[PDB]
């Protein structure tokens, strides 16, 4: 039983939770835990900034999608 | 406000970075000054405390390396690889604000 | 036809690494006395060819061979090293210093000139990829 | 403590004698 | 590992180095009556071999061993030495003061240039990586 | 042989070079014997430039798209 | 996630430059310590095994009296090339992650 | 071919 | 082989072409249905 | 405060 | 073997007599 | 026909 | 030929004998 609702909110949940690691990582990497390292941080920002628009240009496609055949007449 | 919420770890860490550069340049200018304690402030539990309780840091000495006659305690290389620590520090906040407000405007760009 | 520029400025780069190497390599065995074979180290030298198949009108560069260089092999009077000859003279490369420090310097340059050339042609391909957009 | 730590207290201050 | 001008310029310098020092060995043992055992010093010699990992074609340089110089000992005559012989003769080392003095400056300017070449190369290395950015 | 095969074929080779430099990239960073700097950093130049072609014509391609399914009958 | 499988081994390698890079200047700035071995670690072998850390000591070139197994030269020019390769490593992983943006703008 | 480039990983493997 | 400067020139001439086809179509609809819907 | 910074500040003096 | 392998082993420590033991 | 770039062929060569 | 122009005829081999 598939759920298109549902696969939205799973992948909305991975993008906010990669967001959420990368978040966390930097917060203990500027409160100076050891075991952090800088480049790792910025590769796990970048990582996130790639889902965001992934998930952005995702939503783009869907709108459009949706606003073409919603704006058809029968 | 969520705007102020999501975004107030680094703003604050940032202003905690500007304030003890302003600390350290004080303790670099001093380097000469009879009499004068390097200060400092513990980066970490003043951090902690501006996010537990909300927004006056407590300005810890430094303990000497080496005794000098004139009473100055500023051991002039920890105080200039803490300086470069910090500007380093600095710049990294600066980055990951500015990378969470772009992502934000990226966001809203339509 | 802005792609051949890469091929061109590719195989310079090569050639020019290859010559700075060669060049090094005699630089660092100047005050050697023995080869793997016990035969003296003899400089050697790269040969710059015009990297163009026949009918080809202008290429690149390419290394053909490597080469000894033409010098007399310095004589040293040592008759009291191991390694000798019938009247103790010791051979030693005939390694010019200046020339390999000025051909290190030369070839440093024609490396990043090349560089700067593959830098801007990508730029350029760039902005003719945005046409017309 | 360490050489370089951070302390709540300042350092006794130092004085040379000539004789003791 | 290393890059192969980075190898072959950290080899050179370390061959200088060992050279040197095997100079200041030298230079320091020249009065040196006895060794540990009971035996004279006798002054080291460093040879050069070029490492030439591929044909022929380059290499940096590479000290198999540090040999013992077969030259004539010195004798002086001191029989009331406990090391002195039949004939009563004391052995001093065979070190020559010249030599190496000429070897410590043609070292360290070995090792200067090689240091010359290194900083040199270090531009155009930095300079390569931003062909890609 | 056909337009998609022709785009497939396009697909594939811009993915090959890619794949290529990658390969090559990895290597130079493995530390195995024989590769150069210069020859990783062109191939990865080479390599951005075709994705930047292919991203253009998926672009004009997708444009041209949009312009016939927006004719009237 | 896929998009840590793309940026998986450039990430590793770049962590793997650090650590080497620290430990370097770990022998560098324990120069004069006397007893102190030189420790370095094969940068291939643990790469392969992150991908898929263990300290060795370094051979000694010149007896010292001190017990001091580090040479300035030697890892002067491992620390230029781990600078070098770190570098570069930034300029990959750069060049992947700016593609993977100009796939997605527009 | 028979010569390694000056940026090439060491010959020495 | 056909480098970047022929590729895209044609490529934007037959966008361009295209285009045209498009609209002079679409003009030629236009009329034809505005005579059809007529009243005679 | 402070005083002299450097040279008559970093000798050994008589006390007073 | 080379000096400036890799090895793991530390180096045997650096004694140097004065007299022979 | 190319030759030995840099040092080599920019110095006087011996006549024959 | 002025220097810079663009002549169809290439430049002689150029010598630096030692002795005439």
């Amino acid at each position: 039983t598939v759920s298109f609702a549902g696969q939205l909110h799973a992948a909305l949940d991975r993008i906010s939770d990669r967001q959420a690691a990368a978040r966390v990582q930097a917060e203990k990497f500027t409160l100076g835990e050891p075991g952090i390292a800088l480049n790792d941080v910025m590769a796990d920002m970048q990582k996130a900034s790639v889902s965001m628009q992934m998930g952005i240009q995702v939503r783009n496609k869907l709108v459009a999608a949706y606003q073409e055949v919603m704006s058809m007449q029968v | 406000d969520r705007l102020d919420a999501a975004l107030r770890f680094q703003q604050e860490a940032l202003n905690l970075r500007a304030q003890r550069q302003e600390i350290l340049a004080a303790n670099i200018a001093n380097a000469d000054t009879p009499g004068y304690q390097a200060r400092d402030i513990d980066f970490a539990s003043e951090l902690k405390k501006v996010m537990v309780r909300g927004r006056a840091v407590d300005l810890l000495y430094r303990v000497p390396d080496q005794p000098s006659l004139d009473g100055n305690t500023v051991d002039m290389d920890r105080e200039r690889t803490q300086f470069a620590d910090n500007s380093l520090k600095y710049q990294m906040g600066l980055t990951v604000l500015g990378s969470q407000l772009k992502g934000m405007m990226n966001v809203l760009q339509g | 036809a802005l792609l051949n520029i890469f091929d061109i400025a590719g195989s310079a780069l090569a050639a020019q690494s290859k010559r700075l190497n060669v060049a090094a390599s005699n630089l660092a065995n100047a005050d050697s006395v023995t080869g793997p074979d016990g035969q003296p180290y003899r400089a050697k030298q790269v040969v710059f060819q015009v990297d163009a198949a026949p009918g080809q009108a202008t290429g690149g560069v390419k290394v053909a061979s490597v080469i000894e260089s033409q010098a007399p092999e310095k004589l040293v009077y040592e008759p009291g090293n191991p390694l000798a000859d019938a009247n103790g003279y010791v051979k030693m490369p005939n390694v010019d210093v200046v020339g390999e420090m000025v051909n290190t310097m030369s070839a440093s340059r024609s490396y990043q000139a090349n560089i700067e050339v593959l830098n801007t042609v990508k730029s350029m391909m760039l902005k003719t990829l945005t046409l017309g957009q | 403590g360490v050489p370089g730590a951070l302390s709540n207290q300042p350092a006794p201050p130092n004085e040379a004698p000539i004789a003791t």
